[PDB]
RNA sequence: GACGAAGACCCUAUGGAGCUUUAAUUUAUUAAUGCAAAACCUGCAUUAAAAAUUUCGGUUGGGGCGACCUCGGAGCAGAACCCAACCUCCGAGGCUAAGACUUCACCAGUCAAAGCGAAGAUCCAAUAACUUGACCAACGGAACAAGUUACCCUAGGGCAAUCCUAUUCUAGAGUCCAUAUCAACAAUAGGGUUUACUGGAUCAGGACAUCCCGAUGGUGCAGCCGCUAUUAAAGGUUCGUUUGUUCAACG
RNA sequence: CUAUGUAGCAAAAUAGUGGGAAGAUUUAUAGGUAGAGGCGACAAACCUACCGAGCCUGGUGAUAGCUGGUUGUCCAAGAUAGAAUCUUAGUUCAACUUUAAAUUUGCCCACAGAACCAAAUCCCCUUGUAAAUUUAACUGUUAGUCCAAAGAGGAACAGCUCUUUGGACACUAGGAAAAAACCUUGUAGAGAGAGUAAAAAAUGAUCCCAAACAUAUAACUGAACUCCUCACACCCAAUUGGACCAAUCUA
């Protein structure tokens, strides 16, 4: 089955390459990290990986994680984790073309 | 309970694909995609399969 | 299972009792370890074999020398039951490039010239 | 004693030869009919008998009986990946395109930025077609083949949960009293339990955990004998009726 | 029916004891039935010594996932993930191995990092190293045993089936008595040199089983490990690469 990391902290991953594949949301998206119909988690833009802890803050849309953040007491939060990927290369450069 | 039934085109014809229908249902009519036009066509079943 | 042995690090704390029991001193430490083999690479796991091919420890007794950094030390503490390491001595200081055809290393650990 | 120099028994082979069939395929040959052919033979079809060719999946209590055979989810497999089970518990049968993942092969399988447009295999048959289905569930699938070989042949392989017994607390008894006797449970010891879902004659060697003979202690034997206990293996340890998993009964 | 005989006088006899012996008897002579056939007072009995299917020649060098074998010298690399299969006595793919060739990173590895519901593992900067990946081309092995450990099954046992991490064996040598699996040790030759490694016990059934020793200073002994003088390709199975070559014929 094999449902686990593929790319670990500090790895170079191009564009489209598949960063976990897991079964629930043991680790969710980030920057320029997207996810399809099956939660494999996959490298949008590329660069390097990193993991991070942050505040989880679901769709209202959605409705059996918008309830249970009702349920928890002042000062309390979600963390989870997520997994990043900072881009190496910028966008593009300019380059004489004509010179008229 | 369900068939699968070669639904048929009109405008453009010769088109075929094996769509589903609860068998407890009547005749069946969608609105959907002809590609030899590229447009919204009404499609109706021909012959159960 | 039989798995790889991390050493915690409370064991490598020198006191004050080791420190006047070898010939050592917490400052000011030692360039080079002299390190031998006393103990067969056989019988004992694959990540020890590798490890002794690595640092020329192949043949029996037959010292040979590395640096004294973390680099190599996280290596030692791996084959620290299979060889023998004891502190280079300069009591004359390094060789010039006259007198390094006429050393010699004598088993106290000292390398001097002419004999 | 040199496992001293024919014959059996168990298992295997996509070995062989059979037998029976309500196992699969056939009617070529015969016999009936039926239809055309010029009172008989020729051709076609249907029905039957008679045969002919052919096969006997896999894991397994103890081989058989009986289940299951593909895919999926939970502990083993505590924390990247993988890891068995007839181990442990349950169900299912729009087009184009950078990059990647994978059920440890392959075959299959899986995710997908941007961009353009709309919101259970192969082979076969029917097919103009756009493609299409059942079986293949023994679920990597012979297109269609069962029961059985006590007449068989060849190539080959072949430190016990539950318990039995003795010593420990005596605690329970024994007309009074644990020690004259059983001594319940347990504990400490030495020893086995394979079926369900090999004797006799002949000669015997040996141990003692002794049946007798020998020596000793206590006795509730007031005494021979009895009872238990220690010691003792030099010697001895019957003849018959019925019957042969080998014992048992009886004089 | 018994005894002899069992390479015997004989590939079924001898000696005795027995059944029939005017009948469904026994027998000489010529002919007939021919192998999926004959014949059979059915026993799978007999058809020229061996018939659940004669014998000979041919197809035939039948086929054989089975058994057995496989021939000069020397050197070198060289071993136990797995998947499918009328498949587990075999094959194909992978993994591992070998050769030739191309290229540049491979292994070890701290700090950082991997979830909500104990051992460790994964990943890389450095560092010690010199290997690794890729391409071309083939064969061979494959579901091994024991020991330490963690689990599942059988007690937490039955020396029990299975999974996992490691070691060893199937390679050398020395020890524990003999000793594949424990401890010590590897790269190979000559030496009438040397230093070491491991390594000694405490307080039921043929016939006990080294002999002995309480008190003279702890060191010594002990390998193919290491050093020494010289020389070096000269200690694995299956497989793979290489250097030589006996004898015969020919130019
Ligand atoms: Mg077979
Ligand atoms: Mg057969
Ligand atoms: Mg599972
Ligand atoms: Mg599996
Ligand atoms: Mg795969
Ligand atoms: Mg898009
Ligand atoms: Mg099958
Ligand atoms: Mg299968
Ligand atoms: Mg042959
Ligand atoms: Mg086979
Ligand atoms: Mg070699
Ligand atoms: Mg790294
Ligand atoms: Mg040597």
């Amino acid at each position: 089955r094999r449902q686990g990391i593929k790319k670990m902290e500090g790895h170079y991953v191009h564009a489209g390459n598949i960063i976990a594949t897991q079964r629930h949301f043991r680790w969710h998206p980030g920057a320029h990290v997207g996810v399809g119909k099956n939660k494999c988690l996959y490298a949008l833009e590329e660069g390097i990986v990193r993991y991070t802890k942050e505040v989880y803050v679901p769709h209202p849309r959605n409705t059996e994680a918008v309830d249970l953040i009702t349920r928890l007491p002042k000062g309390a939060v979600l963390y989870k984790t997520f997994v990043h990927v900072v881009p190496a290369k910028p966008e593009g450069t300019f380059k004489l073309v004509a010179m008229l | 309970k369900n068939i699968l039934v070669r639904m048929v085109s009109e405008a453009g014809t010769g088109f075929c694909f094996n769509t589903k229908r609860n068998r407890l249902r009547e005749k069946l009519t969608l609105l959907h995609y002809d590609p030899v036009v590229k447009q919204r066509v009404l499609f109706v079943e021909k012959k159960k399969i | 299972k039989f798995t790889r042995s991390r050493i915690p690090e409370k064991v490598f704390q020198a006191s004050p009792e080791d420190h006047e029991k070898y010939g050592g001193d917490p400052q000011n430490p030692h360039k080079l370890h002299i390190v031998t083999r006393i103990k067969s690479t056989r019988r004992r796991p694959y990540w020890e074999k590798d490890i002794i091919k690595m640092l020329g420890l192949e043949k029996a007794h037959t010292p040979q020398v590395h640096k004294n950094i973390p680099s190599v030390n996280a290596k030692l503490k791996v084959v620290k039951h299979l060889i023998r390491i004891k502190p280079l001595k300069l009591p004359q200081g390094l060789p010039a490039e006259e007198n390094m055809s006429n050393t010699c290393l004598k088993s106290t650990g000292e390398l001097v010239v002419q004999w």
